[PDB]
């Protein structure tokens, strides 16, 4: 009941008319041809559009898939802005700052001012910022530019004291099909490992999460060497403006033990040495034991050797081809998460899913720690088997293309 | 007896009275020349913020300050 | 300026020896149309209520005057695409039958 | 046989006073896409001594209690007009005008004493001043937004000129009324700025504000004809017709003028005991 | 509230919560169905009407900060305006009511 047959449809009416009225015509020229043909051109629409409303399959669906999500996940996503605060500007004497004073950062800032201000005798005043778009963007540590100015306000100043609230980014159905298999939570006191992973993955601004669990004592097959019955969670969060709700969500879904890096391992950066210290529990219990760590950030590098292909493919499109697979916006490939084993086969094969017609003679990839110089010309292999302590990332400049 | 507007009772009697009222209103909004003062100035571009020094009268004979003009050469 | 598919004395599609469903041109299309219209009954036409002849309320029911039958039949003869005006309606009611005769005028 | 409904509402300090359709009320309304505010002339007959004393004495046009705790209602009262039809007890009333009384008169002598009233939309602003400094260097849309906040009206702006920087846009505006003249002046005539009911609308000349609410019109009391700007016709009271909205026109005598048009100006002639109950429409080609 | 009338198929346009709304109500066999439009662009199509359950079910559309609509009982066009009301709720009230629903 998944596919429809339409090759035998015309026969149905061509013989319905024959055994109905009389045995004559059913030809193409006469009037009856018209009726017989239209009763089929409309029967096909019937047969197609009766099925298409069936599937409901989690895949294949669209738009109505929001309800297949809402059967379990109470939310998919939202649309908020990267509002700022604690700003400051370099200015002169008795200047009347106005609203909508647009400040543009070098990575497409386009940032207004939220409320009006007047310059003081000191020469420095505080102004607020709101992003002109509704996606997740970050401000640079220093002031960059000012657009709307009175030739007396010299420059906008970014400091360390300021805050950055990270927003969400709309939705993608092809991304809903991906995070659906992960965000499914459960209905007792909320104490299973899959429940923990699904509850943590639903917190805003959390790209990926890893959870592992012992059951046996001494060491476990997954990475980790220390406590006898630990629970290791390796959240990959851009930020936690609710710095305790990133921990309160972990706590509310958690029963067992909380170690730092399995407890005693090395070379993983935890949130701190002493406890994460959640604020409080509503059950009159002052129990604060929550421990989680962030991945050891890495870098990425991709190189390819492509023939000319069949069409005039610009060498700039292939760079955007791989960044989507890294960011996991394609339908089917999850993306770069913890333990994402960066491979040339998984990447250079997927670039053909957007720009076919080209012949890929060769491609080899490798990576090194972030903020370090590029590897040797011979330092490129096909695969990169990846540990569970960290994840890799890909930027636009790291990709080099030769049309050899 | 503040009258809410600069309107006169004999107006609306004839067409010429209304014509004179609209003529006065159109003349008043026409701006040419008044004294002013400097609020801010930078010697390097010949642009100065300027605050005119003559106010606006109201039906209660009050004083309403004008608005500062920026980047005036 | 009209057309229709020919039917027999019973209202079915009538097919020639070649079996061709024929598009009748004017005049006899008008005769077939008016014959079908006068036999349509009221309360049978969906999407158009109050269209038809009220046989069960005006003719078959006991009635005083019998001008209502004439008006209803004249209206049903009208509303055809081509009829211009009605020349004569007689309404005999001689014997047990209810004799009705009519002559219509068309553009052609 | 449907009956017509014509209600005029007055907001006295103690509460509302409604003149129903049972009396003799005549009203003419004129609306357009311009800075000049809308107008309504009202003819009211049969007012008794009590109602005359209650209403005509509040149209003072002088100022009382100079201290002026608050504003708006402590200067002039507000009048709202809604007209429609009633059939089988089922109503289809719709509001058509909001304004404040400006000019008073007396038309007919006894035995039947009738008065005439002049109302204007957003006339409260001709007394209220500006207390929020306009932005110095800014785009068009932010100037419009500041004006909307200052007057106190919900606004919609949709123009191709939304990303143009203006220098000192409104540094010479005395009261709140000249904001609209400022907004209209810059990009005349392509950009039309007008205040309808209680909404500020700034848009291009030939854009329909609501693309999915096109009213199909196929029954005209006044035969449609070309009017060297578009089309112009007349109909009975249709609540769907608004300013800046679109119309789809299908004619019988004049089928060469069928098409989609954007509404520019309107006129209303509504009476409770006379023949006129009409709406006149002028249109421009849709873009 | 939202003024209504006893007609099998109807539509209403109004300005609610600092935005323009257009609700189209029609009867589909047994249940009643609605189509919601905001500011000229569609939101949801053919959503069923039940008492209490809001018309905007999906998470993103109903609000970042806008409101929602709720019926007091099961929809029936022969009882509209006569013991049957439709209520629009602002962001804060609807958030509180949604939390209270659990």
């Amino acid at each position: 009941v998944a596919d429809t047959a339409d090759v035998l449809s015309d026969v149905e009416a061509e013989f319905r008319a024959a055994l109905g009225a009389n045995i004559n015509l059913a030809a193409s020229t006469p009037q009856g041809s018209l009726v017989a043909a239209e009763a089929i051109a409309r029967s096909s629409v019937m047969r197609n559009e009766a099925r298409i409303a069936n599937t409901i399959n989690p895949n294949v669906s669209f738009g109505t898939f929001l309800d297949a999500i809402c059967a379990l996940m109470g939310i998919e996503r939202g649309s908020d802005l990267s509002t700022f605060g604690y700003g400051v500007q370099v200015t002169g004497r008795s200047q009347t700052r106005i609203s909508t004073g647009s400040r543009v950062q070098t990575p497409a800032g386009a940032i207004f001012t939220v409320m009006s201000d007047v310059t003081i005798p000191a020469g420095g005043v505080a102004t607020i910022d709101i992003k002109s778009q509704e996606y997740g963007n970050i401000p640079l540590p220093v002031g960059n530019l000012i657009i709307i100015d009175g030739t007396i306000g010299w420059s906008g100043a970014k400091v360390i004291a300021s805050t950055r609230v990270d927003p969400g980014s709309r939705q993608m159905s092809d991304a809903e099909l991906k995070n659906a298999r992960v965000n499914r939570l459960a209905i007792q006191g909320r104490n299973s490992t899959m429940a923990i992973k699904a509850y943590v993955s639903a917190v805003p601004n959390v790209t990926s999460v890893n959870v592992i669990e012992n059951n046996t004592g001494a060491v476990q097959v997954v990475n980790g060497v220390s406590f006898t019955l630990p629970y290791a969670v390796w959240v990959c969060v851009a930020g936690n403006p609710d710095k305790q709700a990133v921990a309160d969500a972990l706590w509310a879904a958690h029963n067992g033990g909380t170690p730092w890096d399995y407890g005693a391992t090395n070379n993983g950066v935890p949130v701190d040495g002493p406890n994460g210290v959640p604020v409080r529990d509503p059950a009159s219990g002052r129990k604060y034991v929550v421990k989680w760590t962030t991945p050891i950030m890495y870098d990425g590098y991709v190189n390819v050797t492509v023939q000319q292909g069949s069409s005039s493919v610009a060498p700039e499109a292939i760079q955007n081809a791989v960044v989507n697979y890294a960011q996991g916006k394609v339908e089917g490939e999850e993306g770069l998460v913890v333990g994402a084993s960066l491979s040339a086969f998984e990447v250079a094969g997927a670039i053909a899913r957007e720009i076919p017609g080209i012949y890929i003679k060769l491609c080899q990839v490798a990576c090194v720690a972030a903020g370090s110089p590029a590897p040797a010309p011979g330092d490129f292999t096909s695969e990169y088997v990846m540990s569970a302590f960290g994840q890799a990332t890909i930027s636009v400049g790291n990709v080099r293309v030769t049309f050899v | 007896n503040i009258s809410l507007t600069s309107a006169k009772a004999p107006d609306r009697t004839r067409l010429i009275a209304a014509l004179d009222a609209r003529s006065r209103r159109d003349a008043l909004d026409f701006e040419v020349m008044i004294p002013a003062q400097v609020v801010q100035y930078d010697r390097a571009e010949n642009i100065a913020t300027i605050q005119p020094l003559i106010t606006w009268v109201d039906t209660e004979h009050n004083a309403v300050q004008r608005h500062q003009l920026v980047d005036i050469p | 300026s009209t057309s229709t598919i020919r039917t027999g004395t019973n209202n079915d599609i009538l097919l020639d020896d070649n079996g061709n469903m024929v598009i009748l041109r004017d005049v006899e299309a008008c005769a077939q149309d008016v014959r079908a219209a006068m036999l349509m009954r009221t309360g049978e036409n969906i999407f158009d209520v109050n269209s038809g002849v009220g046989y069960f309320e005006y003719i078959f029911s006991p009635q005083k005057s019998y001008d209502d039958a004439r008006k209803s039949i004249a209206d049903a003869i009208l509303s055809s695409p081509d009829v211009t005006g009605i020349e004569q309606l007689d309404i005999d009611i001689t014997g047990e039958v209810f004799g009705v005769d009519a002559k219509v005028i068309t553009i052609h | 046989m449907k009956k017509r409904i014509l209600r005029v509402t007055f907001n006295m300090p103690y509460g509302p006073e409604v003149i129903r359709e049972d009396l003799d009320v005549r009203v003419r309304i004129m609306k357009a896409a311009l800075r000049i505010q809308n107008r309504a002339t009202m003819e009211i007959f049969g007012l008794t001594t009590q109602l005359r004393e209650s209403l005509l004495s509040q149209f003072t046009a002088w100022k009382h209690r100079q201290r002026q705790v608050g504003r708006e209602d402590e200067l002039m009262i507000k009048v709202s007009v809604e007209a429609g039809y009633s059939d089988q007890g089922r109503e289809q009333v719709s509001r058509v005008f909001v304004g404040e009384v400006a000019i008073v008169d007396i038309i007919s002598p006894p035995p039947d004493i009738g008065i005439r009233i002049q109302c204007y939309t957003r006339q409260i602003d001709r007394t209220k001043t500006i207390r929020n400094m306009p932005p110095a260097n800014t785009t068009f849309v932010k100037f419009v937004e500041w004006g909307a906040n200052e007057m106190g009206l919900n606004f919609i702006c949709d123009t191709s000129y939304n990303d143009q920087v203006l220098k000192n846009p409104g540094r010479s505006i005395t009261v709140a009324s000249a904001i609209l003249a400022s907004i209209q002046d810059m990009y005349m005539p392509d950009v039309a700025a007008f205040v309808d009911d209680d909404i500020l609308i700034v848009k291009d000349r030939d854009k329909v504000i609501r693309p999915d609410e096109v009213t199909n019109v196929n029954s005209f009391v006044g035969i449609p004809s070309w009017s060297e700007w578009g089309v112009e016709f007349q109909c009975l009271f249709e609540p769907s017709i608004r300013v800046a909205g679109g119309v789809a026109v299908e004619s019988l005598m004049n089928p060469s003028v069928n098409g989609n048009y954007v509404i520019t100006a309107l006129e209303y002639d509504l009476a409770s005991r006379d023949r006129p109950f009409y709406i006149k429409v002028m249109g421009s080609p849709a873009a | 509230k939202i003024p209504l009338t006893a007609v099998p198929n109807q539509a209403i346009s109004f300005n609610a919560g600092s935005s323009y709304w257009k609700i189209r109500l029609y009867q589909n066999m047994d249940m009643m169905n609605a189509d919601i439009s905001r500011d000229g662009v569609i939101v949801c199509h053919g959503v069923r009407c039940f008492g209490g359950i809001p018309l905007l079910q999906y998470s993103h559309q109903y609000r970042p900060d806008y409101g929602n609509f709720v019926f007091d009982r099961d929809a029936d066009w022969t009882l509209f305006g006569d013991g049957i009301n439709l209520f629009y709720l602002d962001g804060a009230e609807f958030a509180e009511y949604q939390a209270l629903a659990t």
